[PDB]
This record gives C-alpha cells, sequence and structure tokens, in this order.
C-alpha cells in the first residue's frame, strides 16, 4: 500500500517489552523465598509469557527486508507459530486468575477463605497454564510450507488439506476463528466486569467517611480501578474485531475498496495487540510501593 | 547515717580494684602470639527439618547427642530426630507461651515454661502411652528465663524479678532462695561438674553461686549495657559473656579479671546465643545482623561466616560428642551445619 | 487488483 | 489398668463363618497397632494377621492369605476378625498382642488372655535342644541358630526372646540383644554375635520354670522359634 | 529496708575481700595446655573424611 | 532399611498431618491486647465484653468471630524485653481515665497522672516493633469528669487551656493532644470512642474497628497501595 518500511515500531516495540519483562524477572528472581505474599507467582507467569511472547519476532520483523522466503526450515515457523499463539490465550487466562483471587479476598473476609486454600491452593494456576496449550493442540500440523500458489517463493501457509468433504475444512477456519474469538471475550470480560464493579461496590461502603487523608487514597484506588479495567476493555478487542469484519465482509458484497482498507489496515492490529502485552507489567509491577526493591 | 557506711563501702571497693589491678602483669594476646592459626573453615546445610508454622525460641541437645527438643510460639512441642529427620512426639502445652526448654540428662524428664510465671515438669516413659504432667511449680512473681536440670531429682529456675531458686521434685517446695541482684537474671547455664554455675542479671554485672552454702562467692562488673548470653569453658576454669554493646568478652575464675575483648567495627548488632566448641580452640556465636561467626579463643581472628539464613538467629547449642551444631532462627526453620 | 487472500497466512498474519 | 477380653468360641462345622472380638480397657487405642498369634495345642505359635494405626498397612500371612480378613475403628476401641470355611488345622488357641513402634520403643510388650476354638525364603530357627535337667540354683546356657545373618545395615539385631510359665500368656524378656525388659529383675543377661546367639543367666528359682520362645523381626513373614522345656528336678 | 540492703552489702563485699589470687601467667599456661592436649579430638578442626560421621 | 525404619515413616507422616491440622486451624483467630495505667477500671472493660497469674486470658465470640482478649497489667518488671513476643497483635485496646486529673495519688511533689499515661501512650505508640498496628483508644467513665467540670475549670491541669466551661470544646480539646502525640501519620490511625457505662456499644464499636483494620491489612498485602 501506501505505507512500506513497517518493522521500525517492531524492533523498539519489542525491545521495550524485552526490557520490562526481562527487569521482572530479574526481580523476581533477586526476591527471596515463598514469602511472596499472594500474587507474585501470578506476576511471574506474566512476566514469562511476555518474555516468551516477545522474544522471536525479530526474525518475523527481517522478513519484510528478505520477503518471501523461510530460512529456517519448517519446524522452527512450526514451532514459533504455536509459541506465539498459546501466549495470547495465557494473558487472557492469567488475568482473569490474577483478578479471580482479589475478588475473593476483597468481598467478604468473612465468609470467603474457605476456597483460598483449595482453589489457589498449586490448583487453579496449573490448570490455567495448561487449558491454553490444550486448546491450542489442534494446531501441532496445521502450516505446512509450499510456494504459495504460482510464485515460487517459501512461505508456511496454514495448510489447507484438512481431508474432509469440500464444505467441511471451510467449516473448520469459521469454527477455528470464531471460537477463539468467543472464548477469550463473552466470558473473561465478565468475570473481570463484575469483580471490578463489586470490589468498587466494597470499597465504597467500607470509605463512608471522607477523611482529608483518605480523599488522596480514595481517589487513587478509584483510579487504578479505572485505568485497569479500561485497558483490557479497550485495546484487546481490534485484532479480533477485524478479523471479524473480515468473515462478515467476506459473507458480505462490502466492495473491494473496503478490501483494501481492511487488508492494509490488519498490520496496525499487530501492534494495537501488542501494546497490552508491553503495558501489563508497567501496569501491574510498578504500582507497587515495593517496587521489589 | 547512710553516709559513713556508703564511704567504708566506696573505700572498700577502691581498694579491692587496686588489689586487682595490682595483680595483672602482662595480656594474654602477645603471650599467645606464637599459636598456629586455624585458618578457614567452611560448613554445610547438611540437613533442614521444617514443620513449624510459627517462631522458634529455644533448643536441647540430648545426652547422647542423637535426640532433638525445640519449643515454639504455637502452643506445640515437639521432639525430633537427628539423624533420619522423624517425628517421635508431640507436645500439646496448656499455656501457649514458652521461652526456655530442658532436656533431663537422663533422657526421661523435659521442662518448658514461659509467661505465665509457672514450670512445667513432663514425663515421657509412662506405661499408658501418652506424655502427662506430672506436677506444676508455682511461687514465682516473675517470668521465667532458663530452666536446668541437676539431677532427675532437682530443678534449677533464674526468675525475673530479683532472685534464682534451686527446687526439688519430691515435694513442692523450695530449698533456699538466692538473692543480690538487682535486675532482672536473663541467663543460668550449668557447669560441667556440679557445684557452681553463674546467673548474670539486667545491671552489667555477673555473679557466681554456691550450690550447697548460699552464698555470693564472686562479683563482676565489666560491661556497659545488658547481658544476654553465659557459658562455660569445657573444664572448671574460665566463662565468656556476651552484652548488646556489640561485644563479647571472657573472664577467670581464679584470675578474677577481664582477659580478652573482641570487637571489629563493622559490628553494630547484637549477642543472643554463645556456646564453646568442644576441645577449647573455638568460639561460637550468632549476632543480630542476619548472621553467625566464629573466633579464635587465644587469637583475635575470624574464620568463616556460618551464615545462610533470613533472619535473627535466637537459639544456638552444641553436641556434647562434637559432631555438629545447630542454630535455629527467626523463622520457621533449623538446620543443623556439619 | 483480484489477489485471493495471500495475507491470509503469509505476509506477517498469525490467524 | 491394661487389662484386655477376648470374645467369641465355640465350635463350628467345616464351612462355616463366625466373628472374635477384642475390647481395650483405657490406653490410648487409637494410637497403637496390635497383632493376633495363633497357639497350637501341643506345639509351636503362628503368626496369622497385623493391623497398624491408619489402616495403612494390611499385611497378612501367606497360608491363610485368603479366608482371613481385618477390620478396625477408632471409637469404642475394638479389633475383629472374619472366617468363612474352617479345615481341621485351624483348631488353635487365639491370642492379642500390643506393639508401638517409635525410636526407643519395645513391642510386644502386654499379651491377652486367648479364647477356645474348636473345629470338631523364610528364615529358620533351628534351636535343637528341646529339654535340659536343671538344678534348683545354677547357671543355665540356652542357644539358638538362624539361617540368614540377623545385623542389619545400621547396626543393631533383631531377636527378641520370651517365657512362658504353664497356664499363664507370655511376658517379654529381651526386646533387643544386651536390653533388659521393663518389670523383670536383673538376674537375667544375653550376649551372642554373628547368626549364633545365646541366653544365659546367673542364679535360679522355683518361678522361672516353663518354656523359652525366639522370634525374628527382618523378613515380614514372623517365624517362630522351637521352645526349650526345664523340669527342675 | 535499704540500711538492712547497704549493711548487707558491707558484710558480702568484706566476705568478698578475704579471696587469694593466682597469677595470670598460671592460667594462660593452663589454657594453652589445654588446647594442645585436646587439639587433636575435636572433628570440627579436622572434618572426618569418610565414615566417622555420621550424617 | 528394616520395618521399623517404615513404621517410622508413618508414625512422621501422622504428627504432620496432625501439626498442620492444627495450625490451620487455629490461624483464623484474631489477637488483641490491652494496657493501661492499672487504676483505670480494665477489669470493668473486660467485664462489659465478658457479658501469680501475671497472664490471664479470655475467649468470647459475636455474631461468629473469635476473639481472644490478653492482660499484661501482672508483671511488674522491666517491659524492654517481654514487649517482643506480641509482634503479632491485631489492635491494642489503650484505656485511661480522663476525670483524674486531680488527686494526686502517687507522690505530692510528682506530677498529675495524665501526663505520665501521656509518656506511656508515647512509649507505646513510637516504638519499633509496632509499627504497622492499629491503636485504638476508650475513655473510661465520663459523668463524674461532667459534673467535675461544672465545679473546676480544666486549666487547672492544663497551662495552655483556652477554652470556655462547656464539655464539648474540652473533649475536643483532650484528644486533639491525644490525636497528635503521634509522629507517624498515614499507616496508623486512632478511633478515640466515649463508653460510660454503655452496653451493645463497645462490642459494636470494636467489631467495626477489627472490620476496618482487616480490611485495610488485607489491601495493604494484595498490592493495591
Amino acid at each position: 500500500s501506501s505505507g512500506a518500511l513497517i518493522p521500525a515500531i517492531y524492533m523498539l516495540v519489542f525491545l521495550l517489552g524485552t526490557t520490562g519483562n526481562g527487569l521482572v524477572l530479574w526481580t523476581v528472581f533477586r526476591s527471596s523465598r515463598e514469602k511472596r505474599r499472594s500474587a507474585d507467582i501470578f506476576i511471574a507467569s506474566l512476566a514469562v509469557a511476555d518474555l516468551t511472547f516477545v522474544v522471536t519476532l525479530p526474525l518475523w520483523a527481517t522478513y519484510t527486508y528478505r520477503d518471501y522466503d523461510w530460512p529456517f526450515g519448517t519446524f522452527f515457523c512450526k514451532l514459533s507459530s504455536y509459541l506465539i499463539f498459546v501466549n495470547m490465550y495465557a494473558s487472557v487466562f492469567c488475568l482473569t486468575g490474577l483478578s479471580f483471587d482479589r475478588y475473593l479476598a476483597i468481598v467478604r473476609p468473612v465468609a470467603n477463605a474457605r476456597l483460598r486454600l483449595r482453589v489457589s491452593g498449586a490448583v487453579a494456576t496449573a490448570v490455567l497454564w495448561v487449558l491454553a496449550a490444550l486448546l491450542a493442540m489442534p494446531v501441532m500440523v496445521l502450516r505446512t510450507t509450499g510456494d504459495l500458489e504460482n510464485t515460487t517463493k517459501v512461505q508456511c501457509y496454514m495448510d489447507y488439506s484438512m481431508v474432509a468433504t469440500v464444505s467441511s475444512e471451510w467449516a473448520w477456519e469459521v469454527g477455528l476463528g470464531v471460537s477463539s474469538t468467543t472464548v477469550g471475550f463473552v466470558v473473561p470480560f465478565t468475570i473481570m466486569l463484575t469483580c471490578y464493579f463489586f470490589i468498587a461496590q466494597t470499597i465504597a461502603g467500607h470509605f463512608r467517611k471522607e477523611r482529608i487523608e483518605g480523599l488522596r487514597k480514595r481517589r487513587r484506588l478509584l483510579s487504578i480501578i479505572v485505568v485497569l479495567v479500561v485497558t483490557f476493555a479497550l485495546c484487546w478487542m481490534p485484532y479480533h474485531l477485524v478479523k471479524t469484519l473480515y468473515m462478515l465482509g467476506s459473507l458480505l458484497h462490502w466492495p473491494c475498496d473496503f478490501d483494501l482498507f481492511l487488508m492494509n489496515i490488519f498490520p496496525y492490529c499487530t501492534c494495537i495487540s501488542y501494546v497490552n502485552s508491553c503495558l501489563n507489567p508497567f501496569l501491574y509491577a510498578f504500582f507497587d510501593p515495593r517496587f521489589r526493591q | 547515717e547512710l553516709d559513713q557506711l556508703r564511704q567504708e563501702a566506696e573505700q572498700l571497693k577502691n581498694q579491692i580494684r587496686d588489689a586487682r589491678k595490682a595483680c595483672a602483669d602482662a595480656t594474654l594476646s602477645q603471650i599467645t602470639n606464637n599459636i598456629d592459626p586455624v585458618g578457614r573453615i567452611q560448613m554445610r546445610t547438611r540437613r533442614t527439618l521444617r514443620g513449624h508454622l510459627a517462631k522458634i525460641y529455644a533448643m536441647h541437645w540430648g545426652t547422647d547427642s542423637r535426640l532433638l527438643v525445640s519449643a515454639s510460639q504455637d502452643g506445640k512441642l515437639i521432639i525430633w530426630d537427628s539423624y533420619t529427620t522423624n517425628k517421635v512426639h508431640a507436645i500439646p502445652l496448656r499455656s501457649s507461651w514458652v521461652m526456655t526448654c530442658a532436656y533431663a540428662p537422663s533422657g526421661n524428664y523435659v521442662a518448658c515454661g514461659g509467661l505465665d510465671n509457672i514450670c512445667s515438669i513432663y514425663n515421657l516413659k509412662t506405661r499408658e502411652g501418652n506424655v502427662r504432667v506430672s506436677r506444676e511449680l508455682a511461687g514465682h512473681t516473675g517470668y521465667l528465663s532458663c530452666c536446668r536440670f541437676l539431677d532427675d531429682n532437682q530443678i534449677v529456675t533464674s526468675s525475673g524479678d530479683t532472685t534464682c531458686a534451686l527446687w526439688d521434685i519430691e515435694t513442692g517446695q523450695q530449698t533456699t532462695t538466692f538473692t543480690g541482684h538487682t535486675g532482672d537474671v536473663m541467663s543460668l547455664s550449668l557447669a560441667p561438674d556440679t557445684r557452681l554455675f553463674v546467673s548474670g542479671a539486667c545491671d552489667a554485672s555477673a555473679k557466681l553461686w554456691d550450690v550447697r552454702e548460699g552464698m555470693c562467692r564472686q562479683t563482676f562488673t565489666g560491661h556497659e549495657s545488658d547481658i544476654n548470653a553465659i557459658c562455660f569453658f569445657p573444664n572448671g576454669n574460665a566463662f565468656a559473656t556476651g552484652s548488646d554493646d556489640a561485644t563479647c568478652r571472657l573472664f577467670d575464675l581464679r584470675a578474677d579479671q577481664e582477659l580478652m575483648t573482641y570487637s571489629h567495627d563493622n559490628i553494630i548488632c547484637g549477642i543472643t546465643s554463645v556456646s564453646f566448641s568442644k576441645s577449647g580452640r573455638l568460639l561460637l556465636a550468632g549476632y543480630d545482623d542476619f548472621n553467625c561467626n566464629v573466633w579464635d579463643a587465644l587469637k583475635a581472628d575470624r574464620a568463616g561466616v556460618l551464615a545462610g539464613h533470613d533472619n535473627r538467629v535466637s537459639c544456638l547449642g552444641v553436641t556434647d560428642d562434637g559432631m555438629a551444631v545447630a542454630t535455629g532462627s527467626w523463622d520457621s526453620f533449623l538446620k543443623i551445619w556439619n | 487488483l483480484q489477489r485471493r487472500c495471500m495475507p491470509l497466512h503469509s505476509r506477517v498474519p498469525f490467524p | 489398668d491394661v487389662q484386655l477380653v477376648e470374645s467369641g468360641g465355640g465350635l463350628v462345622q467345616p464351612g462355616g463363618s463366625r466373628k472374635l472380638s477384642c475390647s481395650a480397657s483405657g490406653f490410648a487405642f487409637s494410637s497403637f497397632g496390635m497383632h493376633w498369634v495363633r497357639q497350637a495345642p501341643e506345639k509351636g505359635l503362628e503368626w496369622v494377621a497385623y493391623i497398624s494405626s491408619g489402616s495403612g498397612t494390611i499385611y497378612y500371612a501367606d497360608t491363610v492369605k485368603g479366608r482371613f480378613t481385618i477390620s478396625r475403628d477408632d471409637p469404642k476401641n475394638t479389633l475383629f476378625l472374619q472366617m468363612t470355611s474352617l479345615r481341621s488345622e485351624d483348631t488353635a488357641m487365639y491370642y492379642c498382642v500390643r506393639s508401638i513402634y517409635y525410636y526407643g520403643s519395645s513391642p510386644f510388650d502386654f499379651w491377652g488372655q486367648g479364647t477356645t476354638l474348636t473345629v470338631s525364603s523364610d528364615i529358620v530357627m533351628t534351636q535343637a535342644t528341646s529339654s535340659v535337667p536343671v538344678t534348683p540354683g545354677e547357671s543355665v546356657s540356652i542357644s539358638c541358630r538362624s539361617s540368614k545373618s540377623l545385623l542389619h545395615s545400621n547396626g543393631n539385631t533383631y531377636l527378641y526372646w520370651f517365657l512362658q510359665r504353664p497356664g499363664q500368656s507370655p511376658q517379654l524378656l529381651i526386646y533387643r540383644m544386651s536390653n533388659l525388659a521393663s518389670g523383670v529383675p536383673d538376674r537375667f543377661s544375653g550376649s551372642g554375635s554373628g547368626t549364633a546367639f545365646t541366653l544365659t543367666i546367673s542364679r535360679l528359682e522355683a518361678e522361672d520354670v516353663g518354656v523359652y520362645y525366639c522370634m525374628q523381626h527382618l523378613e515380614y513373614p514372623l517365624t517362630f522359634g522351637a521352645g526349650t522345656k526345664l523340669e527342675l528336678k | 529496708a535499704s540500711i538492712a540492703q547497704a549493711r548487707k552489702l558491707v558484710e558480702q563485699l568484706k566476705m568478698e575481700a578475704n579471696i587469694d589470687r593466682i597469677k595470670v601467667s598460671k592460667a594462660a599456661a593452663d589454657l594453652m595446655a589445654y588446647c594442645e592436649a585436646h587439639a587433636k579430638e575435636d572433628p570440627l578442626l579436622t572434618p572426618v573424611p569418610a565414615s566417622e560421621n555420621p550424617f | 532399611l528394616s520395618a521399623e525404619d517404615k513404621a517410622a515413616v508413618e508414625r512422621s507422616k501422622m504428627i504432620d498431618r496432625n501439626l498442620r491440622e492444627d495450625g490451620e486451624k487455629a490461624a483464623r483467630e484474631v489477637k488483641l491486647l490491652l494496657l493501661g495505667a492499672g487504676e483505670s477500671g480494665k477489669s470493668t472493660i473486660v467485664k462489659q465484653m465478658k457479658i501469680t497469674t501475671g497472664i490471664v486470658e479470655t475467649h468470647f465470640t459475636f455474631k461468629d468471630l473469635h476473639f481472644k482478649m490478653f492482660d499484661v497489667g501482672g508483671q511488674r518488671s522491666e517491659r524492654k524485653k517481654w514487649i517482643h513476643c506480641f509482634e503479632g497483635v491485631t489492635a491494642i485496646i489503650f484505656c485511661v481515665a480522663l476525670s483524674d486529673y486531680d488527686l494526686v495519688l502517687a507522690e505530692d511533689e510528682e506530677m498529675n497522672r495524665m501526663h505520665e499515661s501521656m509518656k506511656l501512650f508515647d512509649s507505646i505508640c513510637n516504638n519499633k516493633w509496632f509499627t504497622d498496628t492499629s491503636i485504638i483508644l476508650f475513655l473510661n467513665k465520663k459523668d463524674l469528669f461532667e459534673e467535675k467540670i461544672k465545679k473546676s475549670p480544666l486549666t487547672i491541669c492544663y497551662p495552655e487551656y483556652a477554652g470556655s466551661n462547656t464539655y464539648e470544646e474540652a473533649a475536643a480539646y483532650i484528644q486533639c493532644q491525644f490525636e497528635d502525640l503521634n509522629k507517624r501519620k498515614d499507616t496508623k490511625e486512632i478511633y478515640t470512642h466515649f463508653t460510660c457505662a454503655t452496653d451493645t456499644k463497645n462490642v459494636q464499636f470494636v467489631f467495626d474497628a477489627v472490620t476496618d483494620v482487616i480490611i485495610k491489612n488485607n489491601l495493604k498485602d494484595c498490592g493495591l497501595f
């Protein structure tokens, strides 16, 4: 299109993300033993997801310089695609995970804490970590390599074989798209919304007195609630939004000019998604007054 | 009429101090300068023990160098096994505060007492098979600081107000009482041979008593701050003390003066537990700077950093035979180092 | 021009 | 006290089924393990079953592995058996033995009274001697031999000693070599090494008459000794 | 009350006064002799190579 | 390994499981502590909540929340060494009588008990071990103070007093000094409830205060500040 030589933003974005997640992991490794209060295991999981979500893309950054070619064989992109694809599920998993324990703890402490040693007792974390891999299994072998259709340049396109009836394969792509879109959207957004609303109601009930010292604390806490809810409630959809629009406009007439805008804007939602990962550590680790030394 | 008595007391202590000064002729440092250095030494976390969920205050090695007893703020008293890391017994207490524990030389009795101003003696080898309270000793209006066993029928306690007593187990009575201190007595360590013991108080003064008669034999006062730990040499010659002034000193029974002083500029913390290793060459000490230190006896030098903990070291002990040591710290851990 | 979804899994996509 | 009671008995035709029970009297039944032991009418004794605290180890023998079972319950302090079909070899004496295992423990402390029932590889203990005439007072030496060496890598032996007066249940005498029991005088003693072991006694008196046994506790199917009878001419 | 303590201190001091004292050099010699005598017993100074250490 | 070693293993695991059960059962109990001059009617205050033995303990529960009640009055020794045992206390119920500004009791040449209480409160609150522990203040008995202020101005004990002969301003003065005795501001807080032979109020106020402090502690531990 009009734009060219895109990865200028990508190098700096991945530099910032690598610096942030490396700092987070270095601090957590420099920290002490299990005495970490209630969420540092989740924070470490998020940090390692950020790491092995941002590590490997510079190859695709130099791709456009070395365009229409793969130098490392099929298996390399086989593993890279799965590694990147699992992480976007990992984020939507251990974000609701990081919110659920706080929701349990800050609603009714007298009634709660009964399931603290049951769900959070090294039980929910493992299943949350492995569910992403369990649902990313269907793409163990789906992206074999070929020379496009006529132009003899290698790329490991998503394999279109899916040996079945003619219409079954198309059903396969539409299912793997729609289910992927819905799973990380419909439910988890509801958990975060309802839990944050409940926490806001409880904290409003607790801080009835408008003390001068309490004014700053309450304003800060409410602002933190707002920013954490709004970042995920805005800047995570656009990739799913644009791909759902792709399917919808394939179904509808949706003229070829709109095809052109969809195609040339599709690279943008990439970075509009990576911003979530690069901002999560700044959102969470930085606000801590300890700042992990 | 107290002024004249005060002035004879002043002149008497003045001439006693003058005699003490005249007695000394030379320092031990340059006499023992020719002793070969021991060199660096490295210890390792050979074994670990866990199961407590709260603070740990005191421990005591048994007479056979195989059994261990440790207390906690949680109302449990568990007895360990040194070798295989097995749990043998659990003793649920009545009062939930413990500051000292003791182990009988006959391997049949244990004692534990704390803020309740009460002393409890327990029986292990019972026919039925469960531990039971044997007798309760009461009469002290103060917090206990240490309990030690002289034999299977005598208990010695260092009280908190001004006194230390000598109980007997046959009848719930008192054989004698000891008075003469002003502050609160912190430690009471028996001697290897059972006719002497010293119990320093919170007035920077240490008094040596006699078990049978009951008179203050000697009296020492050289430190500036409180005394927090006392121990003896393997024989009945000398003893060493520890204070809150970031220093440790040792004296002599016959010389009745000071011998050596340990000081290093970077040390600013305090002293909690002190013990002497066998053969009388190495003196160990646990400090308040999250670390434990080892020193040479006859020379002022440092040998290593026996420290891998994450909080203050509370209790420290040495086995009778001398196989290893033990350091129970503020956290709910316990490590045997060899 | 009339190209058939070559950006779908080639250029820089992870669908 | 530590008194125990056994219940159940009588004659049953072959193929019948019964249950036997033992009751505890105040000795913290929920913290100790216990066994059952078979006593042949004119022969030695046999081990039949075993249960431990917490229903963890439910070991059995190697001859009655299928026809017998054991069940326990912490409340009411009772232990049970079940029988399915009895052959002519099941008629014998049935006992109860309490045992606790920890560091400085003395297993096989107290024994019961027993009840009567009329139907109507493995280490070997030699104990070659069977009867030895003895005087009213003298030193008597008793010896036994084993198949395998009893010395374990830890450094402790695993042979026990016992005694049984006529018409009375046995009692412990030496729970481990060179360790005197609880409740017995100091006249007894013992020494041995390797596989051959010998029991030595200083003085005699007209209460030591009885039969002496021999145990072993390395390999789980405990094999009893032969027994030596003293007549005291 | 306080005067009684003052007197008691006076008798304590006069009893403490009549104590003989040995020379410090003798104490130093005794300590060195004990150290050199028992220097070969402690396993902390010379670690047991393989066997005589329970651990 | 011989069978005795295995048997020791099961015994050890049983003891361990008993220990963990006991710890988890006893981990959900809150601890409270008391301090005072001694003539503050502490026994009476205990009696209202209720409806040589230096340390006395009591238990009481209201609407399913177990409380543990303490006392440290009977020690009569130096406080600098035995205070570090109670580093886990959730709250401290400091109580002092306010009407006894007059009627010198300790020594005629010595000052009134008000300044002694102030010094004791300063020492208790500013100690380094309790840097993150809330403090709750109660005033013992009031109606006698109300009937004595009419016959005697409050400035007889306070030279810098400048108020009138009314209850409210003099009270606000008193908790003004009690509040600004502290020098560590944001972490702690003081409540200063007035109880004078009133039932059903002390337990409710204690419940509200302990809920506030526990929720603040959990929020701090959750990394939200």
